């Protein structure tokens, strides 16, 4: 009886596979040759941060684009005001093992979660302006990998299992709860529209997600290993996905289907952070041969190199406008970085 | 994506030869490190073989070694297990696993009961 | 002639055996000072003792440029700093010895606040027992510039403190060799790292040897009778210089993460120009 | 306007109070050492944290040294992506019963896979050969692990290094010395890292352990401490 | 047993993944380069910002 379900899933998988087939009548590389290249981008650091005592794994930009939240193992969570280089606050966690970290959009609470599968969310303005835990999520079973404020009252957490979970921050359990993954998941990506949200796993696929209903929209297997981070597109209707393949990847959710390829023969270690710029034009990936690289995503050529970090790179990330590029790394810095004129 | 399939097998006498022919069409083959598990009908996953991306490399669970023989194709894509003079502690359900990490030695899930890389089933059968 | 032309070659070989010396010890310094990520207890302890080295031979060069009142003042004043800064070098490898050890032997704590008091025995000490016997030589004897040779109570004065931080520092550095001989027989290496004992003895241990150095200074008059004489001295002048040269180069440059940092900067000085 | 730089200055005393207090932090964080007790399934791991929620934490004091251990309590059975976080710990206690399938096989892999860790190959390895006392029994009674599963047992010999044990019978110091030379010769693989094994017939629960984790975290700490001044 | 039940699901979310409507591959393409051509002035990173109003500098 079993021999049947899975003939019929292998045929779906093959019709599915002969519709994307069929649906790919050109190549983005083939329409995008006749555009001018980007050129060589010369980055340099502006300023560095040296709070942090222990390898660093999450950060995360602020509204303003000034206030920036980092994580780091010794189990601190710092909140920077990155134009001035002063340190706004300063949080211990009760659980040294961090491996996430979220800044809510309003800027009053901060997420926080790791190997303790429970998420902490931390009240920044208090009636004294003493941070403490403002409550705590549990329900997971693995590992939190990641964590992102899907509103003020809301937030949407990955686990270690095959589970991603959108919270009610206001009564504490898990309002929605998404499963269908085979592997762990390691990054999770919020959509500009707030609609939809991709969620890539240690399976080689990437799944698309909707908060409202909750169910899989589009599963996309492209990758050959396990993928570290995802991002949506600032249009909103692509992704790009970085894996162990030392390869990164663009999907998009009406092409249902690879679009361009981010491979290198040099380029051996695999992915650990990927971000857009604010137009999308350039894809920043962190590697883990202790450097960062920039690619034109409309070319899949190497536009520059930021390297300076003493430890492979952990956590990116990208201004709301787009002014600055903030790279952590486990050397316990946090590097911004800015073009010259 | 990987797409592990492999075949051979069925019921056999002891002291029989078994070819297991396992392929794979999602991934570069020669990248990555192969092994075969075995699940017995009423144990967990065991790790039975193993060879490194050249072949240069290749190791053995024991009490196989010897009765035992792996080896990849990388032209074709395919890898096989050769095995010789079965006994009745054989009969057990065989995986034609790829660990993940490509270009490493080391590679840490193989044996889990939820690998994401790892083939379908092939039951064979000695009695 | 043959014994006045090998002793002039000689003097210029010290002269510039000192000129390189002030060239490594300034390189080391501008490496291990502007990379603002080499800032620990040990790298600072490195960079004062390299400093004190740079005041030695100083003054040193100073003193034999300027033997032939303003001039007399001068030279007192060189002889002075040169007696406190030869103090400072033996107290500071004595204080550089004495951290590695308690960094190799207490259990616990790992306290790095006693930088300061190390810094209290990195120039503290020298001025404390220097006073003593520059008052006594103005009081007493008060001879021209320099010349020690007629008192003896002067000359134990200045030389029982060297020799006491020295032994302290060569007993210390003897239970340091212990415990790496232990560890390097406990993992059982092979004969390579048996003889890299003695490689890493010898070579942390010959500044130690510049007390012998130290013990006949180059005073040497118009003309000398013996082979040893000339070989003891030229072996001596050596120690000299290499007081410097061989302590510069081995506690910076193969450090084996100092020079990885410099080609990692130098790959990325060649990214930015290309 | 006055209230830049009335803003500036008190930006510039909360900073000056966080970096007080990380400092005071830093001093607390290099004083403790961080232990990873990983182990072969069922091995004894239980015990052996009652002798001495996703993770649980134990902290003992010994010598005036303070140890955190850190034990994954409720995680998945995949570690390839978690284990990474414990690159920097002081030692990963790795417990294995040398007593269903092939347990001794999967903790041989398991061992090898974090030898041979890109991430791991600076984290020194204790290993606490566990259920010495049940192996001394099945080798007694005839029940065997060491020859049935591994045929190289036949060809084996007790090695000229030491005995330490007291008088026991020769086949159960052959075994577990067998044991332990598999797991060696893993380790002594070639290859590259500044990493370094401590196998350990433990065994015990009479608070030995806390004396051989001590003298093994020593150890590790002083090979650092020489490594970075190149004495070897 | 669970085997089914997890054939049975997976098949399911397969058969709700076919019945989408996909769009051409060059459309998609020319949207997304739309995209970012029009948004490239306002980046900072592609176009270099003069320091006078860089707030990092």
């Amino acid at each position: 009886e079993l021999d049947q379900l899975r003939q019929e899933a292998e045929q779906l998988k093959n019709q599915i596979r002969d519709a994307r087939k069929a649906c790919a009548d050109a190549t983005l590389s083939q329409i995008t040759n006749n555009i001018d290249p980007v050129g060589r981008i010369q980055m340099r650091t502006r300023r560095t941060l040296r709070g942090h005592l222990a390898k660093i794994y999450a950060m995360h930009w602020g509204t303003d684009s000034r206030l920036l939240v980092s994580a780091s193992q010794d189990g601190k969570l710092i909140i920077w005001d990155s134009y001035t280089t002063n340190k706004v606050h300063a949080i211990p966690l009760r659980s040294s093992w961090v491996m996430t970290c979220a800044y809510a959009p309003s800027g009053n609470y901060v997420a926080c979660g790791g190997l303790d599968n429970i998420c902490s969310i931390y009240n920044l303005k208090t009636r004294e302006g003493n941070v403490r835990v403002s409550r705590e999520l549990a329900g997971h079973t693995g590992y939190l990998s990641c964590c992102r404020f899907l509103d003020d009252n809301q937030i949407v957490t990955s686990s270690g299992d095959t589970t991603c979970a959108l919270w009610d921050i206001e009564t504490g359990q898990q309002t929605t709860t998404f499963t269908g993954h085979t592997g762990d998941v390691m990054s999770l990506s919020l959509a500009p529209d707030t609609r939809l949200f991709v969620s890539g796993a240690c399976d080689a696929s990437a799944k698309l997600w909707d908060v409202r209903e909750g169910m899989c929209r589009q599963t996309f297997t492209g990758h050959e290993s396990d993928i570290n981070a995802i991002c949506f597109f600032p249009n909103g209707n692509a992704f790009a996905t970085g894996s162990d393949d030392a390869t990164c990847r663009l999907f998009d959710l009406r092409a249902d289907q690879e679009l361009m390829t981010y491979s290198h023969d040099n380029i051996i270690c695999g992915i650990t952070s990927v971000s857009f710029s604010k137009s999308g034009r350039l894809l920043l990936a962190g590697y883990d041969d202790f450097n960062c690289n920039v690619w034109d995503a409309l070319k899949a050529d190497r536009a520059g190199v930021l390297a300076g970090h003493d430890n492979r790179v952990s956590c990116l990330g990208v201004t709301d406008d787009g002014m600055a590029v903030a790279t952590g790394s486990w050397d316990s810095f946090l590097k911004i970085w800015n073009g010259s004129s | 994506q990987v797409q592990l399939q492999e075949s051979g097998g069925g019921l056999v006498q002891p002291g029989g030869s078994l070819r297991l022919s396992c392929a794979a069409s999602g991934f570069t083959f020669s990248n990555y490190k192969m092994n075969w598990v075995r699940q017995a009908p009423g144990k967990g996953l065991e790790w039975v073989s193993d060879i490194s991306q050249s072949g240069a490399s290749i190791s053995y669970t024991g009490s196989v070694k010897g009765r035992f023989t792996i080896s990849r194709d990388n032209a074709k894509n395919t890898l096989y297990l050769q095995m010789n003079s079965l006994k009745p502690e054989d009969t057990a359900v065989y995986y034609c696993a790829r660990c993940p990490a490509p270009f490493t030695r080391d590679c840490f899930d193989v044996t889990s009961t939820t690998y994401a890389y790892r083939g379908q089933g092939t039951q064979v059968t000695v009695s | 002639l043959d014994q006045r032309l090998i002793l002039e070659r000689l003097q210029v070989m010290y002269t510039v055996g000192y000129s390189l010396s002030l060239a490594t010890l300034l390189l080391a310094l501008l490496i291990l000072s502007l990379f603002r990520r080499l800032h620990c207890t040990r790298n600072y302890i490195h960079i004062n003792l390299f400093t004190s080295f740079m005041l030695r031979a100083a003054a040193i060069l100073s003193r034999d440029r300027l033997l032939p009142n303003q001039a007399l003042a001068a030279c007192r004043t060189a002889q002075i700093v040169t007696q406190y800064c030869v103090g400072a070098n033996y107290t500071w490898l004595l204080v550089e010895g004495v951290y590695l050890h308690s960094l190799l032997v207490l259990v616990g704590g790992s306290e790095e606040g006693h930088f300061r008091y190390y810094l209290l025995l990195g120039w503290g000490a020298p001025a404390l027992f220097v006073i003593p016997w520059v008052i006594v030589r103005y009081l007493y004897e008060n001879t021209q510039c320099w010349e020690r040779n007629e008192v003896k109570a002067i000359w134990w004065i200045i030389r029982t403190p060297i020799l006491m931080t020295i032994l302290i520092n060569f007993l210390i550095f003897i239970r340091i060799l212990g415990i790496l001989l232990s560890k390097l027989r406990t993992r059982q290496m092979r004969c390579r790292d048996y003889r890299l004992r003695l490689a890493r003895s010898t070579l942390f241990l010959v500044p130690l040897l510049g007390v012998h150095e130290v013990v006949f200074a180059p005073v040497t008059e118009e003309q000398a009778r013996g082979a040893l004489r000339f070989a003891k001295l030229g072996f001596e002048i050596f120690l000299s210089s290499f007081q410097g040269f061989l302590v510069s180069v081995l506690y910076c440059f193969i450090n084996k993460e100092v020079q990885s940092e410099i080609r990692r900067g130098w790959h990325h000085c060649r990214l930015r120009r290309s | 306007t006055e209230d830049q730089r009335n803003e500036e200055k008190a930006q510039r005393e909360a900073n000056k109070k966080i970096e007080k207090q990380l400092q005071k932090d830093k001093q607390v964080y290099r004083a403790t050492h961080r232990l990873l007790l990983l182990g072969a399934g069922e091995s004894g791991k239980n015990t052996i944290v009652k002798q001495m929620s996703g993770i649980f934490e134990t902290k003992f004091q010994v010598d005036k040294v303070n140890f955190h251990m850190f034990d994954v309590g409720a995680q998945r059975d995949e570690r390839r992506k978690w284990i990474q976080c414990f690159n920097d710990v002081t030692a990963i206690i790795f417990v294995v019963a040398s007593s269903q399938t092939n347990r001794l096989q999967a903790a041989l892999k398991l061992f090898d896979s974090i030898w041979n860790n890109k991430w791991l190959r600076d984290t020194s390895v204790i290993l606490f050969l566990n259920k010495q006392d049940l192996l001394a029994e099945k080798v007694l009674a005839g029940k065997s692990k060491i020859e049935d599963y591994f045929p190289e047992f036949a060809r084996y010999t007790t090695p000229e290094d030491a005995t330490p044990e007291p008088g026991e019978d020769p086949r159960v110091t052959r075994a577990k010395y067998f044991i332990r030379d598999e797991f060696l010769r893993i380790s002594t693989a070639s290859g590259d890292g500044r990493h370094y094994c401590y196998p350990h017939f433990t065994c015990s629960v009479d608070t030995e352990n806390i004396r051989r984790v001590f003298n093994d975290c020593r150890d590790i700490i002083q090979r650092m401490h020489l490594r970075q001044y190149e004495l070897l | 047993t669970a085997s089914i039940a997890q054939a049975r699901k997976l098949v399911e979310q397969l058969k709700m993944e076919a019945n989408i409507d996909r769009i051409k591959v060059s459309k998609a393409a020319a949207d997304l380069m739309a995209y970012c051509e029009a948004h490239a002035k306002e980046d900072p990173l592609l176009t270099p910002v003069p320091a006078s109003e860089n707030p990092f500098r």
